[PDB]
């Protein structure tokens, strides 16, 4: 904890993050544990789940947050879900054993459409209309069946 | 038995020493049995059970991590502004502009410049809104960045009102006063006093009132008090022969303070503040944050600690605990001696010796039991530990914290005891020993005088009034109107915390290192003649009321229904996919910049098309709402029944006609309203971090673990009839130190293991870790589909790969795998998941259970392999022969698997990839962890009252391991101009 | 008890205010439901209760006030309980 | 020895019983004496008699 | 290992109370709490060690020897050492083969 | 180790579970000669895990990601694999040999 907190400070420092920009962390592991090795997968699934909805969810068990942590102050650790106006990239950073270090950066899926034409836009929004109705219908007959 | 007698006689042993020792032990324990019970006749059991310790300083929890709450609180508030949650006229905007206030520095002075700065005021009403509050905040914090915290309620005052409807309904709320609408007003008001004693922007513009918070506000409200009238709060003092009167100017500095208090705000740093009896819904817990947002460090006590209450003052003071505050929360019973003379050692212990190394400033022993309905003939064992807890144990208490002061010296600290007391002794009648508690309080007054322990602590009486809410007044509410109709005032707990607050105020201090002092804040309830009769008198006629009007109106339609001779919905759950929302184009067009049309290859933009999981808490979708809410929707609920298998779907005869969930058990029909209600508890209970179950790892029981032990034999067997292979392979491991030889009749071989022979005796091993994040109890891939050759055929991690990869495609819009064939060709469909470990059960296969000679399949080896999931799942949905490359990083083998599928889709080598982690776990790998102490040591978190929902707790100060989990996890990711053409939803950019 | 002070207050204290308060609380109770079990209720038993003039003046007695204070509770308790029928209180304040 | 116990063995008399017995009276006995240590470092030696 | 020597265990039930054989308290303990009333441990008082008794219908496990057909391979040089290429023996102990 | 000698109560290494991981080969490497911060991706690819080896390596420098890479295989020979492979009959009997 304390390494991935500095980490991701001197990534902020360095890059010229603006002070009093804090980033908010996320930790999910508070709530599902530690897989060793679909960690990442969930999240990012998280992740996800955060560019689509602007909620931040809090770490409930976030009862007292480490004395040490507060010279990173490009870090904020919240206890408590924020609904926000909207979140527009998501980091996700792993530390496995054996020097495993990566991270992964997820930017919120409305970007993707400013590089496209109306026309193509439009008939793209049709066709995922259409495919979920069909998938509606595939998940409810599964799931009964 | 002649024989073995002459022999036992010969060896000279006595066979019956044993019996002997037992029939002496036997007596031994029914002496103390009756000692034991002589105790439990003279004591009762509610006494001898309630003295049960409680307290221990490993349970002790800290509260003191201010400087993060601050910028919590302001972000929560300003996104509260900008959704409308919160608006203009609200107190809340005020009483968090002061919590903010009491904590600003100045990292949280550049946090609110940025984020006000780079609020754009043009986006609506509510942000010019945000703008403009978060201005004059910023401005506010600047101002009193050197300023000590202040305590400073800002709350509507409200009174009480009880209304019987029609049919005889009662109903109490807390109506806002109509003469008095802030705390001024209140002391005002109290100053007055009334008849019988004889003898701003606020609700209009919280942006004006928080402009005026810093400003420190020309005569007292003591000059206001009426000439011979008792005010509603005075002090009092004893005069030559005794007794205690009003005295007019004690009364004058206390409602003074009280002005200034609720003009100002009265600060209470560096104060040591020990408190009992503050729980939820009482005066103390008002008390409490009250102290707390003056700067206080304030130990209070709870006899009911646990998870809930751990986290309702987690609550508190992320809330109210302004800069320099600490709260410490310990598990205490103040019924128990040895607890109260641990927790005063505790206080003053030094931090070396695991103690807080404090002094008292304060003590505020509000604890205490309810007796209701125990008169004098009643009084028995629960009302002799009500009179320990509420007075003997108060006496120990004090005199505790008198020798802590005197073995250090300790002659100009001393602690102010602010003794609650009662204005009625014996006249309600009912309470048990609570009038003898309250009125054998009083002789603290003199013995400050008479002893030597008036350096060490000073005596501040209060004389509480009537309170309503709960606590032990609660249950009074209904009569509180007609009480007040007399010219009485009744008191919120609030407001009586208020009055209470009062009395640490640096003046009424000094007062108390003078002489003791005598506070009555009764509200002129005293003047009130034969108030037990006057209050059941107002109870009876409002009960007659009730009851009178019931029953007539019952009456009444009956007689109507007997001369004369709507359809309302429940909710069915209706479960989403959640695809990502998609806007008019030219809201999206608002948001990239305008030069990005055209500028970007797409073909080199990956997208994460579809993602599922298999975790400890189900789906991706129930996962979420219990991460972003912390409890399930009726989808979410009906979701986990199903996966669960709590529930499952009927359709046809059941002898009527039936189409719904039924209970999988009894097959009784369920609907979805009944779901929550018959199944969340057990969901709850069998779902996330928990402890370890047996039943879902092959009996693993992590107290129970079983090893062996090589011990050379000492003398031979007792021959054992094999098989004649097995004798063979016996001879030929053994060799000299056995003998095999065939029974002539049967064919068989009697096995005879001889002395120096090496054997295995079994050996049970306690280990310490107990808890897991385990997927949820019921769980099957049977509910999903996958059948039970699969099943069989499989390690138990593949499954939750299959079901994963299977839900990941369902949420890309994909229900058949095929269809991406329709755009790609089949080399361009790649997988490059992976996993840290694989397999480990197929592991434990080969490497244990093949040795103990258990029945293990033939290919359990390839079943153990890492990439062996991938070849299942191309094997069984995906038919692909596109790149197949799998990671093992560790914990970071889902990164590295992402890393990879976006390099073998930007390389060319395919168009859509299956990305993702997944590993299991199991005994092996948990003991291994254990063994690297990479985990959390389970009993060493019950040691500090932790329960396994609280045992993973990142970036805290206790955090001492890591949880292990288990499940899998998987992205669809493609290209973003494939995800265009397919029509596939797109849930975000790697 | 000689030479018990506040922080002195032990075990013996405790068992000195057991005797001196809630034993004769329970013997009052324990004469009440002798005399309702057998439905008397014209026959009072009179109380003579020892109190005191002082209660902490002197200091050093353990819980000894506290026990007398304790005992004036009564004058209240019989008018707002229902054993008044079977005990009548008197207290008696005995001097030096 | 060997022959004793092959009688007791014979006789099915278990020779360890009353041991077995007794250590199970000496942890209720320790059982109870530890309630009752704590009842009285509660009370006291003063008035528990 | 010897391929033509692969050992295994077998788990049979006792058929007999076994002779007594001498252990450690906690060794004792753990014998005890795995197979309970099919065990009898005592403490020896003159040298505090415990004495462990099987009993009858208790579990243990006889190793015995299996024949393999697979007895080639083809292996690194005879000698090889990775003290010849410099790897300390700190190294050596630490890691796998 | 960690499955049967562990089981045997025998005395093994109590980080024994890290030596096991298939990255903990290129970790050694990184720690004892090379000490880079550059990319790390270990494959998993049976008996093709080289040329995934390769093939990944190829990537990662055409990526960016990398100037040099490290590419190879590796794999041990043991009594449980040995066994495991006979049970499968991938691999030849020797006494039909
Ligand atoms: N109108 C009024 O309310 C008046 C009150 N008072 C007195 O002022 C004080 C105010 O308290 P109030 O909130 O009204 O009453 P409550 O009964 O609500 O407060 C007592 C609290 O003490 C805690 N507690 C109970 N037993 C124990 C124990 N054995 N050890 C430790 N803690 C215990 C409980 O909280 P938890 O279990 O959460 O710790 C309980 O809520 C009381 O002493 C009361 O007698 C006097 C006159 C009038």
């Amino acid at each position: 904890d304390k390494n991935e907190s500095a980490t991701i400070n001197e990534m902020m420092k360095h890059l010229g993050r603006s002070e009093g920009n804090p980033v908010i962390g996320v930790f999910q592991k508070f709530l599902t544990g530690h897989p060793k090795g679909a960690a990442g997968a969930w999240m990012m699934n998280g992740a996800l789940q955060i560019l689509n909805s602007g909620i931040i969810p809090g770490n409930r068990n976030a009862d007292n947050v480490d004395k040490i942590l507060e010279q990173f102050e490009y870090v904020l650790y919240p206890s408590k879900t924020l609904k926000t106006d909207g979140v527009r990239a998501v980091s996700i950073t792993s530390f496995g054993f054996g020097q495993k270090g990566g991270q992964a950066i997820v930017v919120h899926p409305d970007y993707l459409y400013g590089a496209i034409t109306e026309d193509r836009y439009n008939e793209y929004v049709a066709k995922v209309s259409a495919r979920e109705k069909s998938a509606y219908k595939f998940f409810h007959n599964g799931m009964i069946y | 038995r002649q024989q073995l007698q002459v022999l036992a006689r010969y060896l000279k042993m006595d066979l019956d020493n044993g019996e002997r020792k037992f029939l002496k032990e036997k007596d031994t324990v029914a002496e103390l049995q009756a000692q034991l019970d002589y105790l439990n006749a003279e004591l009762g059991e509610f006494f001898v059970n309630g003295v049960a310790t409680s307290f221990s300083r490993k349970k002790a929890r800290t509260f003191d991590s201010s400087w993060n709450w601050a910028k919590q609180s302001l972000l929560s508030l300003y996104f509260e502004i900008i959704h409308g949650v919160l608006k203009n006229v609200d107190r809340e905007v005020v009483s968090e502009a002061i919590n903010i206030m009491n904590r600003s520095n100045d990292a949280l002075i550049k946090f609110m410049e940025y984020h006000i700065s780079n609020t754009d005021e043009t986006k609506g009403e509510n942000y010019q809104l945000v703008k403009t509050l978060g201005e004059q905040l910023i401005e506010n914090c600047k101002q009193v960045l050197d300023v000590d915290p202040v305590y400073k309620d800002v709350a509507k005052p409200t009174g009480p009102k009880t209304a019987i409807d029609k049919n005889g309904n009662i109903t109490y709320s807390e109506e806002p006063r109509e003469k008095v609408r802030k705390l001024s007003q209140y002391v005002q008001e109290m100053a007055l006093g009334g008849p019988i004693t004889k003898e701003d922007a606020l609700d209009k513009d919280s942006t004006k009132e928080v402009a005026s918070l810093p400003n420190k506000s020309s005569k007292t409200v003591s000059s206001t008090i009426p000439r011979e009238t008792i005010p509603f709060l005075h002090l009092r003092k004893k005069t030559p022969a005794g007794d205690w009167k009003y005295d007019r100017q004690l009364s004058s500095l206390f409602l003074d303070g009280l002005e200034k208090a609720a003009f100002n705000g009265v600060t209470f740093k560096d104060k040591y503040v020990l408190i009992t009896g503050a729980g939820k819904g009482s005066i103390g817990a008002e008390v409490l944050q009250g102290l707390l947002q003056g700067g206080a460090k304030v130990v209070v006590t709870t006899s009911r600690f646990s998870k809930q209450v751990t986290d309702y003052y987690q609550s508190i003071y992320a809330k109210y605990g302004a800069k320099g505050s600490t709260l410490i929360v310990v598990p205490f019973n103040q019924g128990s001696k040895q607890d109260v003379e641990a927790l005063i050692e505790f206080i003053y212990d030094t931090e070396k010796n695991g103690g807080l190394g404090w002094d008292l400033d304060a003590i505020i022993p509000f604890a205490a039991i309810p007796e209701q309905g125990i008169e004098l003939e009643h009084i028995d064992s629960k009302s002799e530990f009500a009179h320990r807890i509420m007075l003997t144990n108060i006496l120990r208490m004090m005199g505790c914290v008198k020798k802590q002061k005197s073995a250090r010296g300790i002659e100009t600290r001393p602690a102010q005891v602010i003794l609650p007391m009662s204005p009625n002794h014996g006249t309600f009648g009912g309470d048990g020993m609570y009038s003898e508690s309250k009125l054998s309080l009083e002789t603290l007054f003199n013995r400050w005088h008479s002893e030597s322990w008036a350096n060490q602590l000073t005596v501040c009486g209060a004389i509480i009034g009537w309170t309503r809410g709960t606590g032990l007044m609660s249950a009074n509410n209904i009569i509180a109107e007609g009480i007040e109709k007399m010219g009485v005032r009744t008191f919120s707990q609030k407001e009586m915390a208020f009055n209470l607050l009062g009395l640490l105020t640096p003046e009424v201090v000094e007062l108390c290192q003078k002489s003791p002092v005598m506070a009555d804040l009764n509200g002129g309830l005293q003047f009130v003649p034969e108030l037990k009769e006057f209050t059941a008198k107002l109870r009876k006629e409002l009960v007659e009321t009730s009851e009178v009007r019931k029953a007539v109106s019952i009456e009444t339609a009956l007689e109507h229904k007997v001369v004369n001779g709507q359809v309302e919905i429940q909710p069915r759950a209706n479960i989403q996919l959640d695809f990502p929302e998609l806007k008019p184009y030219k809201q999206v067009k608002q948001i990239a910049p305008a030069e990005l049309e055209g500028l970007l290859d797409l073909e080199r933009v990956i997208v994460v098309t579809g993602f599922a999981e298999v975790g400890p808490w189900g789906s991706a979708r129930t996962r979420w709402e219990m991460e972003a809410f912390g409890e399930f929707s009726l989808e979410g609920c009906v979701e986990m029944a199903w996966i669960m298998g709590f529930i499952s779907y009927h359709n046809g005869n059941l002898g009527r006609p039936y189409t719904g969930w039924v209970d999988s058990k009894t097959k009784e029909p369920v609907d979805d309203k009944d779901v929550k209600a018959k199944y969340e508890t057990s969901i709850l209970e069998h779902s996330g971090i928990r402890l370890i179950e047996p039943e879902l790892f092959n009996g693993y029981n992590p107290e129970k673990k079983e090893m062996i032990q090589e011990v050379i034999v000492e003398e031979d067997l007792e021959p054992f009839e094999a098989s004649k292979e097995t004798a063979e392979q016996f001879k030929h491991q053994h060799g000299d130190k056995v003998d095999i030889f065939e029974i002539p009749e049967t064919g068989e071989y009697s096995v005879k293991l001889l002395k120096g022979a090496t054997l295995y005796i079994p050996k049970a091993l306690r280990f310490d870790r107990l808890v897991a994040g385990q997927i949820p109890t019921g769980w099957n891939a049977k509910t999903y589909g996958i059948s039970d050759d699969i099943i069989s055929q499989v390690d138990p991690i593949t499954l939750f790969v299959l079901v994963s990869v299977v839900e990941a495609f369902i949420a890309s819009g994909i229900t058949d795998p095929y269809e991406m064939y329709k755009y790609v060709h089949v080399s361009e469909v790649g997988n490059c998941s992976g996993s840290g470990m694989g397999g480990v059960s197929a592991l434990r296969g080969m490497f244990k259970d093949r040795f103990k000679d258990e029945p293990v399949q033939n290919d359990i080896l390839q079943e153990s392999f890492i990439n062996t999931m991938s070849a299942w799942v191309n094997m069984l949905l995906i038919s692909s022969s596109g790149p197949i490359k799998t990671p093992v990083g560790a914990c970071a083998t889902s990164v590295e698997s992402v890393d990879i599928g976006v390099e073998t889709i930007l390389s060319g080598k395919a168009r859509i990839c299956i990305v993702g982690g997944y590993d299991d776990f199991q005994e092996e790998g948990s003991f291994e962890f254990g063994n690297m102490k990479a985990t959390s040591n389970t009993l060493e978190e019950f040691e500090h009252g932790r329960t396994p929902a609280e045992m993973s707790r990142p970036a805290t100060t206790t955090r001492n391991g890591f949880m292990e989990a288990q499940g899998a996890g998987i992205q669809i990711i493609m290209q973003a101009d494939l995800a265009l053409k397919m029509g596939v939803p797109i849930y975000g950019i790697v």
